[PDB]
C-alpha cells in the first residue's frame, strides 16, 4: 500500500491571493496521480490528472506540478468557490489510496 | 416516359481492377526446438552426474 | 435527380483553370560499386 | 450527467447488503465504475473497481473476499454486493465512473461522483 | 547465505525496452507492433493475469522499473501515462507489459527459441500496409479520372459521333 | 530481412515514382483538351471543374 | 494590366499523392544468444573438470 501523506491538514487564505498544497506519497510514483475538490454538501469533483492534465472546464489558474513522490497543487488566484477541501489520490499501484485531506477556508 | 434502364449502356471508362493485399498471419515454426538440441547429445552430465 | 435554372452569367464572378504543374524528379538509382567480398565470423 | 444510489440502510454486523447505482448521461457499457467510501470524518478509501464490460475485478485488501462487485450492461446499472460486514465498514459509499481518456483502458480515476449512501453497521 | 525464495528466482526475464509499442486491434486480437526492434506480437485481447506465473514478483518490478525511466526520459514532455500497465500473453511465449498512453494533443510460459516468426510479420505488415495504401489511391484516382473524362466524351460525340461510337461500342 | 525488405522496397519505390511522374504528365496532358472542350459547351465544363 | 492570382482558379487536374516507402533498418535480435542456451545447463563438464 502507498501511503499519501498530504500537508497542511488546513490553511486559511483571502479571497485573490496564491495557495500551494503540498502531497507527498510513500514511494516513487513517476506521475501517477490525482487531485479532487469536494465543496461543502456535495461530492467530489476531479480536477487533475497525472499530475499536469487539467480537466475540461477547470480553471487554468488552478494547476499542479512535482515529480517522483513530491507533487503540489497550486491556484495563483484564489476565487470564493475555490475554498472547499481538496484531496491527492494517486493510482500507481493497488489499492488506490487518497491524501489526508486540506480545507482551504476564509482568512 | 421511359426509365434510364431502358436504352443500351456502354461503359465509355477503362475498367482497372485493383486487389488489395491480403492479411497474412505467421505462426512460429523451429526445425529443431532448444529442448529437441539438448536431446540430441547422447549422454547429458547433468543428468549423469544427478 | 434535380432540375437546374442557370440565370445567364456576368462578369461579377470570374474563374480560371490551373496551369501545367512540374512533374516530380526521376526518382535516383542506387549508387552501388561493384566488388568482390569475403565475410568473416568470429 | 447524473448518478443515483439506493440500498444504504442500518445493518447488523457479520450480515449481507447489495448496493445499487443507476446511472445516466453516459455511455454505461463503455466506461469503467468504481466504489468508493467515507468513514464519518475520516478520509476518502477505494472500495473496487469493474471494468467497462466487466471482464475484471480488483478489490482493496480491507474487502478482498468480502465484497462483489458487478454490472449490467443491458439495464445500465451498478451493484456492490457486499458481505460478512464489520463495524469498520461503517461509511458512505459513492459510485464513480472512470475518467475515459482511451477506448478500454482504465484511468483509475474519478471524473463524476454520485450522492452516496449510508451503510451504517450498528448492533 | 539464505535469502527468500519469490522475490530472488524468477520464471520471466525482461528481454527488451520498447519506447514505443503500437497496439492495434483487428482481426479480433491485437497485434503489438515495435518499429525500434521491428517486431509484431499477436495476443488474445485478455490481460494475461500475471498471479498465473510461477514465481513471477520480479516481472511486477522490472516492468515498472523500465516503464517509469522509460516515461520520464522521453514521454514526460508530450504524453500522458493512462492507467496502470497490462500484462498480455502474445503468440509464441512472450507475455509484454504494456503502458498506455496519450498524446496531449499457476503454470510456466514456453517461450520460443525463435522471433524470426515475429519479424516476418512486421516486415510483411511493414510492405502490405503502404503498398495497399498506395494501391487504394491509384484506384480512387482512376475512378475519379474515369468520371472527369466523361465531361470531354459527351462532347466529343457530337463533334464525330461516328469516331466515338466506333471505340465505346466496340 | 534488411535485404529482402530493400529488395522489394527499392523497386516498388521505383515503379511508385514511374506512376506519379506519369500522373502528373497526363494530368497536364489533359489540359489540352479542357481548355478547348470549355468552349463547346461551358456549362458541364464549368460545372464538374467548379464543384 | 491584373497579375494571375487576381483570378480564382480552379484545379482541372485529378490530384494523386504518392508516398514512397520509408527505408528502414533492421538491428540484430535473438531471443537467446549462443552464450545463453550455454549457460542454460546446470553443470559444465568443460569448467567441472578443469
Ligand atoms: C479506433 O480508434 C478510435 C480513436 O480514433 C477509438 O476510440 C473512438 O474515438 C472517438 C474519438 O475520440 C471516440 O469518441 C469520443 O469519445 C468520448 C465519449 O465520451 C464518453 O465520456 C463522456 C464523459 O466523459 C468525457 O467527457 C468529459 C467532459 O464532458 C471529460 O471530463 C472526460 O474525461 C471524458 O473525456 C460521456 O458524456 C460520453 O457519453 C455521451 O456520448 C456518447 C457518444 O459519444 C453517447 O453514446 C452517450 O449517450 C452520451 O451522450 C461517453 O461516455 C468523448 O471524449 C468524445 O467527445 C468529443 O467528440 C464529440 C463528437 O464525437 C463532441 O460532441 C464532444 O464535445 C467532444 O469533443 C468523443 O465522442 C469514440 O467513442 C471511440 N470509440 C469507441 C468505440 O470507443 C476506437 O475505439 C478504436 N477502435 C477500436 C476497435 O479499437
Ligand atoms: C487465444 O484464444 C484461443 C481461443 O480463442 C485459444 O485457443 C485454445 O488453444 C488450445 C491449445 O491447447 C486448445 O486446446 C483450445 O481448445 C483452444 N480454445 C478454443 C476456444 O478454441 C488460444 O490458446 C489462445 N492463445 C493464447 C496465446 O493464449
Ligand atoms: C474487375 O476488373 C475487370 C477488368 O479487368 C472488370 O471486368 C470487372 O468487372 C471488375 N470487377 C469484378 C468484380 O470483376
Ligand atoms: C515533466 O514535464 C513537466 C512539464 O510538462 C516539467 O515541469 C517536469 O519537470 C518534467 N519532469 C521531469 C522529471 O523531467
Ligand atoms: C496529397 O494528395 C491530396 C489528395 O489526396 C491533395 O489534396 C494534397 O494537396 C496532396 N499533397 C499534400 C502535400 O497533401
Amino acid at each position: 500500500v502507498i501511503w499519501m501523506t498530504q500537508s497542511p491538514p488546513s490553511l486559511s487564505a483571502s479571497i485573490g491571493d496564491t495557495v500551494t498544497i503540498t502531497c507527498r506519497a510513500s514511494q516513487g510514483i513517476s506521475n501517477s496521480i490525482a487531485w479532487y475538490q469536494r465543496r461543502p454538501g456535495k461530492a467530489p469533483e476531479l480536477l487533475v490528472y497525472a499530475a499536469y492534465r487539467l480537466q475540461s472546464g477547470v480553471p487554468s489558474r488552478l494547476s499542479g506540478s512535482g515529480s517522483g513522490a513530491e507533487y503540489t497543487l497550486t491556484i495563483k488566484n484564489m476565487q470564493p468557490e475555490d475554498f472547499a477541501t481538496y484531496y491527492c489520490q494517486q493510482y500507481y499501484d493497488n489499492p488506490l489510496t487518497f491524501g489526508g485531506g486540506t480545507k482551504v477556508e476564509i482568512k | 416516359q421511359l426509365s434510364r434502364a431502358d436504352i443500351t449502356t456502354v461503359s465509355t471508362f477503362i475498367d482497372l481492377n485493383i486487389t488489395m493485399l491480403e492479411d497474412h498471419e505467421f505462426v512460429p515454426l523451429e526445425v529443431y526446438t532448444r529442448h529437441e538440441i539438448k536431446d540430441s547429445g547422447l549422454l547429458d552430465y547433468t543428468e549423469v552426474q544427478r | 435527380a434535380n432540375f437546374y435554372v442557370c440565370p445567364p452569367p456576368t462578369g461579377a464572378t470570374v474563374v480560371q483553370f490551373e496551369q501545367p504543374r512540374r512533374c516530380p524528379t526521376r526518382p535516383e538509382g542506387q549508387n552501388y560499386t561493384e566488388g568482390i567480398a569475403v565475410v568473416f565470423k568470429e | 450527467v447524473q448518478l443515483v444510489e439506493t440500498g444504504g440502510g442500518v445493518v447488523r454486523p457479520g450480515r449481507s447488503l447489495r448496493l445499487s447505482c443507476t446511472t445516466s448521461g453516459f455511455s454505461f457499457s463503455g466506461s469503467a465504475m468504481h466504489w468508493v467510501r467515507q468513514a464519518p470524518g475520516k478520509g476518502l478509501e477505494w472500495v473496487a473497481v469493474i471494468s467497462h464490460d466487466g471482464n475484471i475485478i480488483q478489490y482493496h485488501d480491507s474487502v478482498k473476499g468480502r465484497f462483489t462487485i458487478s454490472r449490467d450492461n443491458s439495464k445500465n446499472v451498478l451493484l456492490l454486493q457486499m458481505n460478512s460486514l464489520r463495524v469498520d465498514d461503517t461509511a458512505m459509499y459513492y459510485c464513480a465512473r472512470d475518467v475515459w481518456l482511451l477506448p478500454a483502458t482504465i484511468s483509475y480515476a474519478f471524473d463524476f461522483w454520485g450522492q452516496g449512501t449510508m451503510v451504517t453497521v450498528s448492533s | 547465505d539464505w535469502v527468500p525464495k519469490r522475490p530472488s528466482v524468477c520464471t520471466m526475464t525482461k528481454w527488451q525496452e520498447v519506447d514505443e509499442m503500437l497496439r492495434s486491434e483487428y482481426g479480433g486480437s491485437f497485434r503489438f507492433s515495435s518499429d525500434a526492434i521491428s517486431t509484431t506480437f499477436t495476443t488474445n485481447l485478455t490481460e494475461y493475469p500475471l498471479s498465473r506465473v510461477d514465481l513471477g514478483d520480479c516481472i511486477g518490478k522490472d516492468a515498472r522499473d523500465a516503464m517509469d525511466r522509460i516515461f520520464a526520459r522521453r514521454y514526460n514532455a508530450t504524453h500522458i501515462k493512462v492507467g496502470q500497465p497490462q500484462y498480455y500473453l502474445a503468440n509464441g511465449g512472450f507475455l509484454i507489459a504494456y503502458q498506455p498512453l496519450l498524446s496531449n494533443t499457476v503454470e510456466r510460459i514456453k517461450t520460443t527459441s525463435s522471433i524470426e516468426f515475429a519479424r516476418l510479420q512486421f516486415t510483411y505488415n511493414h510492405i502490405q500496409r503502404p503498398v495497399n495504401d498506395m494501391l487504394g489511391r491509384v484506384a480512387i484516382a482512376w475512378c475519379e479520372e474515369q468520371n472527369h473524362e466523361l465531361t470531354l466524351w459527351n462532347e466529343a460525340r457530337k463533334l464525330n459521333p461516328n469516331a466515338i461510337a466506333s471505340v465505346t461500342v466496340g
